[PDB]
RNA sequence: UCGUGACAACGACAAUGGAAGUACCUUCAUUUCUCGGCCAGACCCAACCUCGCCGCGCAAUUUCCUUCCGGGGCUAACAUCCGGUGGGUACUGUGCGGGUUUCGAGGUCAUGGGGUGCGUGAGUGGGCGGAAUAAAGGG
RNA sequence: GGAAUGAACCGCUUAGGGAUAUGUGGCGUCAAAACUUGUGGGCUCAUUCUCGAUACGUGAAAAGGGUGUUGGUGGAUAUCCACCGGCCCCGA
RNA sequence: GUUCAUAGCGACGUCGCUUUUUGAUCCUUCGAUGUCGGCUCUUCCUAACCUAGCGCCGCAGAAGACGCUAAGGGUUGGAUU
RNA sequence: CGAGUAAAAGAUUAUCCGCGCAAAGCGGAGGCAGUCCGUUUUUUUCUGGGUCUGCCGUUGGGUGGCAUGUGCUUGGCGCU
RNA sequence: UCGAAUCGCCACUUCUCUUAUCCGGUGGGCUGCCCGCCCGGCGCCCAGUACCUUCAUUUUCACAAGAUC
């Protein structure tokens, strides 16, 4: 039922239980450098959807005055296809090549009063089966 | 039941407004909720009303009458020295640090990092060499027993 | 609204008196009591050198400041009841059937009511003591107690269908008195 | 759930053992009815794994006679001709608050329902929620920010029974049993949370001299 | 209207329809290939639109403030309140301002550019050049 | 475009499109907006067709009652009487 | 109503509810919605005749009047038409 | 290929079983040689004898139980 | 076979109860003041505050060109 002898394991289990000390996991990777969000849904009222401009909820604003400092930030969304299609430094990079693809943004003004933003993205509109999914809001362009 | 009572010459602490997080004594009651409140040995903390939602009492207490004059109530808050032992209070203590923590300007950010990062080296190795005598942890405990087993089959 | 509106009363010596947290225990000579006061939201305290039992409400209306009164009529009814108890005697009037009560430890039994061949039964809680003398006597530390069981076996025994003003026989409580 | 022998058999040649989702899971003891399922709605639709237990512990206001008989009203309907096809009258406590997020939730197209699809709502703390981690609450919803002290209000998991929940009985034997090992494992290491705390305290004297100067003034030490 | 091969998928909202994207298909059209009518990013000029910070005028700040008394009131007093005495010299309103011998920033995927570089491809500027140094107009 | 729904009510009146701001109506979820705003006051508890909550919309209610609770007015005495409102309850 | 307004009733007045009668109207249907009664069969309402539980009487017993909660169950065979 | 058990409880479920409260503690475990693998702690396997407790399939013969044509249990043969 | 979206983790969190309640518990003095007593953590670039130590031409953003499963 289980992989080797009664003996060496035995005495395998009582070599790591000796020699071990009190060590932690430490994080020494490559870093995250974008802040989470979610697409709600598209502005709208009570005769339907406008899917011209997004609404974006990002952690740990809650406040107009918060939303206010990520006006202009750049904001992506990231999905996969089926198969590999071009991608920026395909014949540099071939490294880059998969089925991950992005869809590129910019935060445009705060909506309402609880941190809220309005999202235009380039010229085409978002999907609409983003809805409820990730949207990573990058740092740059940076006033500070 | 234990609750701090709400009279002439108490001390409060403001919970929401301009003047948050600033202490200043209570010097008369105008009806159910709302008191005014004055603090002579602090900048702004004039008599100003304030509503009775936006304050949390505290434990001490100085003895003066209702409508009392500012100089009167100057010299009682120093006779005292009631606002020395607030400064020494655990309460006033975290709410300096967390303005301190926003003040921070990324340097000192590193700073508390490094420190905070050497008490937790020490602590470790505090805690081994009391795992070895007297075993505490759930693998230093289970080594006894993987040992006492062991003994009789070599 | 009120600001505050509050009443005392004063426990006997060789009694103990605690709260926490509303609610009261009561000790004694015959026992201890203890009683549930979850439900009623006041500010309850003891002096434990005046021995005074203190009830107070803070912003009331009338609804709210009429509760002062009544827990302090239980914690008052729990202290003469802790010291002398509590006695009640009940009596049997029939006019030409005589009825018969037998008591067999808990367990009462009422025959030949008015003529009829069934037989009532009830059973007493076990912190009320009954025993039989034509008189019936229940005593105990608890009056709620007490009163309950003296009105279960009133009720057991009523007059149907027969006008009630003609008809006049059932069970009835004569005396309230304490155990000494 | 229920992996087939495709899935183990790809598990066994990647090489992976074990997988688990970002949930939050919510002990609904003490929580107004009505507004956690509010609040819940809310976070299902903004994509939220969420699991809430002790769903017989949800309180209502009112009495009990007056929300007995709310719900005697709703049972009362029901389709005429083929009462197998008419609205169906769920029982236990925690389908009570499945119905009454669902209500809240456009459940007629793929969205809402997929929503729906991420809210477990249990019944008391069973085994394998009790150790995946520590439990939220909803400061909105908590009963003693929202009701007046003296008005009465009614316990899900009483009202539930009187009306056709057979099961009181096992969940309060079950949590009994919980907190009786819950309790004997929590007082078993409490010499090794001790020996942490006597291991930080006396790391001072050890570390160098500036860093617990930089400890204190942040209020740390 | 039907058969066959290949393919696309699809629960139950009868289908069809509108708008906006996306995933796969394209025997379609146009452009480019050592410069490109391709895709992004930042910068400049003009225009428009915002935010910070600093102020002004008016009797608006006297039905008011402060002292010393006589009533009155509470508790030993003070205070709330009413009459007098001498001093007076952040404040619940209303109409407005502020970058060129310079008051600090932001945005335009919501605008036009040759983006100072050739010729008739007309920088009009308190802002680009040249001169001069309190020049007239206020407290 | 709003009043869930409605020829006629409310707002507004219409070439094809962006940015900004509004009207009527709104800001617990459905459903955009106070992630359940105020450092604003009061009143209300409604047991079986189930308290109340967007005008037009009689798209449902009367006479008559109730210290249930919260306010006024006019008289005696240091609490009593008479009358009138608000919300809730019976009449239903 | 032996005296007794209100056990039970209640004139002269006044306030309502229902749509199970008959009127009033003329909105839908005239390139058609099969027009009375009975037979058969299911279901719903309560303004309760019987069955359950209570209160009250001008309720001694018996037999009844009135009122409340109650629609779970039941409510017949024939002569003439 | 988009992973959530009203399941267990540990070298991150791996590296053995039994009693015990996610305890204190207390019990059991067969030796040799080869090949192919092997960055370690009696490394990970595959065979051959190697002596076997517990087993499957037998032989009859003596019992014995069940409701009595069909299965068992005791006592020896060799045997996998 | 599979190129995929997701980007904290822990045998210190992963027990319970109250909110008219000593909010860490807990006594005393004279109906509110005064006086005593005892006891989340890590993680962010030397395994640790200290000397030492390879980062390139991927030479100006682009899914982290890297991880987990
Ligand atoms: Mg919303
Ligand atoms: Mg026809
Ligand atoms: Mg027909």
């Amino acid at each position: 039922k289980f992989s080797g002898s009664v003996a060496a394991n035995r005495s395998k289990k009582i070599h790591q239980l000796t020699k071990k000390t009190t060590r932690v996991k430490r994080d020494r990777k490559s870093p995250r450098l974008y802040m989470k969000g979610t697409l709600a849904g598209y502005t709208r009222g009570l005769h339907g959807q406008n899917k011209n401009t997004a609404l974006v909820r990002i952690e740990n604003v809650n406040t107009t005055e918060d939303a206010k400092w990520y006006v202009g930030k750049r904001v992506c969304y990231v999905y996969h296809g089926y198969k590999i299609k071009r991608c920026v430094r395909w014949s540099k990079a071939p490294a880059r090549r998969s089925n991950t693809r992005a869809i590129w943004g910019r935060i445009t003004r705060p909506h309402g009063t609880s941190g809220t933003v309005r999202v235009k993205f380039n010229g085409s509109s978002v999907p609409a089966s983003a809805i409820g999914r990730r949207i990573r809001v990058y740092l740059y362009p940076s006033r500070i | 039941v234990k609750a701090n009572y709400i009279r002439a010459g108490r001390l409060v602490r403001i919970l929401r407004g301009p003047r948050q997080n600033r202490v200043g004594v209570i010097v008369d009651i105008v009806d159910a909720n709302r008191v005014l409140v004055e603090n002579p040995c602090e900048q702004k903390m004039w008599r100003h009303v304030q509503n009775l939602k936006n304050v949390e009492p505290l434990k001490f207490c100085v003895s003066i009458s209702r409508n009392c004059s500012t100089k009167a109530l100057k010299e009682a808050l120093e006779s005292k020295k009631v606002l020395e032992k607030y400064a020494a209070t655990k309460s006033a203590v975290r709410i300096a640090a967390k303005k301190a923590f926003a003040e921070s300007t990324d340097f000192e950010r590193y700073q508390l990092r490094v420190a905070k990062r050497s008490r937790a080296y020490w602590a470790r190795k505090i805690f081994d060499d009391n795992d070895k005598k007297n075993p505490v942890s759930w693998h230093k405990v289970a080594l006894k027993k993987l040992l006492k087993n062991a003994k009789k089959v070599d | 609204m009120k600001i505050k509106s509050h009443d005392q009363i004063t426990f006997p010596e060789d009694v103990t008196v605690s709260v926490k947290d509303r609610i009261v225990t009561v000790k004694g000579k015959r026992g201890t009591l203890t009683k549930d006061l979850r439900h009623l939201q006041l500010d309850f305290r003891v002096n434990k050198k005046l021995r005074t039992f203190t009830a107070v409400r803070w912003f009331g209306n009338k609804i709210n400041n009429s509760t002062i009164n009544t827990a302090l009529s239980h914690v008052r009814n729990m202290i003469t009841g802790v010291t002398k108890g509590f006695r009640f005697k009940v009596r049997f009037a029939y006019a030409h059937f005589p009825i018969s009560v037998t008591v067999e430890n808990q367990l009462v039994e009422i025959r030949n009511f008015l003529g009829e061949k069934r037989v009532r039964r009830q059973v007493v809680a076990d912190d009320v003591k009954v025993y039989r003398t034509d008189e019936l006597v229940l005593e105990g530390n608890d009056l709620e107690q007490v009163s309950r069981e003296a009105a279960v076996m009133h009720q057991l025994c009523l007059v149907k269908k027969k006008d009630i003003r003609k008809f006049l026989d059932g069970i009835y409580v004569q005396t309230k008195t304490n155990i000494e | 759930v229920l992996p087939s022998r495709r899935s183990l058999n790809r598990s066994s040649r990647k090489g992976f053992k074990k997988h688990r989702p970002d949930i939050i899971v919510i002990d609904l003891k003490d929580h107004v009815l009505g507004r956690a399922a509010a609040i819940v709605a809310k976070q299902l639709l903004l994509g939220k794994k969420i699991t809430v237990v002790r769903c017989e512990k949800l309180t209502i206001a009112g009495s009990e006679i007056r929300n007995k008989i709310k719900y005697l009203q709703f049972l009362r309907k029901r389709k005429l001709s083929n009462p197998k096809l008419g609205p169906f009258h769920h029982r236990s406590p925690s389908d009570v608050f499945i119905r009454t997020v669902r209500s809240m939730l456009p459940r007629y197209t793929k969205r809402g329902q997929r929503a729906l699809r991420q809210l477990v709502a249990y019944e008391g703390v069973p085994v394998n929620v009790v150790r995946t981690g520590g439990r939220v609450v909803i400061p909105k919803a908590q009963r003693h920010n929202c009701y007046r002290n003296e008005r009465r209000f009614t316990v899900l998991g009483n009202m539930c029974k009187h009306v056709g929940w057979k099961y009181s009985d096992v969940v309060e034997k079950l949590e009994a049993a919980r907190i009786e090992k819950s309790g004997r494992h929590h007082k078993k290491m409490e010499k090794v949370r001790v020996a942490w705390k006597n291991a930080r305290k006396e790391a001072l004297k050890k570390m160098p001299q500036k860093n617990v100067e930089v400890l204190k003034k942040f209020g740390l030490a």
